[PDB]
């Protein structure tokens, strides 16, 4: 996404910084995306969305 | 303590231990802190740095090993 940088790369162009075929950088987002579904982890934006 | 029925995920813990708690049906909190040491150590695969890791992740929040509940649920 683009926190404090003006763009939100790709996949591959994440993957183009650290030499990785985009699907390792798909998954490490998706491990950290996981790692932020937790309570206690997500207890104060839980309550940032509109609920 | 009226949260104690969460999920395996509330604790933030490893493969190693998921796994093997998954493998104990171990989820709920009030489950996990009924049984010891070599208590939760006799089911395969788990070892000293993954009861390191049982005893950071309960120092996490202050509850030990020795809250044998009952009526639950």
């Amino acid at each position: 996404f683009g926190i404090d940088m003006n763009t939100d790369y790709t996949l591959e162009e994440v993957g183009k910084q650290f030499d990785v075929t985009r699907e390792r950088i798909r998954q490490i987002e998706a491990k950290a995306l996981r790692k932020l579904r937790h309570p206690s982890r997500s207890e104060v934006l839980r309550s940032f969305l509109d609920d | 303590d009226p949260i104690l029925l969460r999920p395996v995920d509330d604790l933030e813990l490893t493969v190693r231990s998921a796994n093997c708690l998954k493998a104990e049906a171990i989820h709920y909190i009030g489950d996990l802190v009924q049984r010891t040491e070599v208590e939760l150590l006799k089911t395969p695969n788990l070892g000293k740095k993954s009861l390191t890791e049982i005893k950071d992740v309960l120092a996490s929040r202050g509850l030990s090993l020795g809250m044998r509940l009952e009526n639950w649920p």
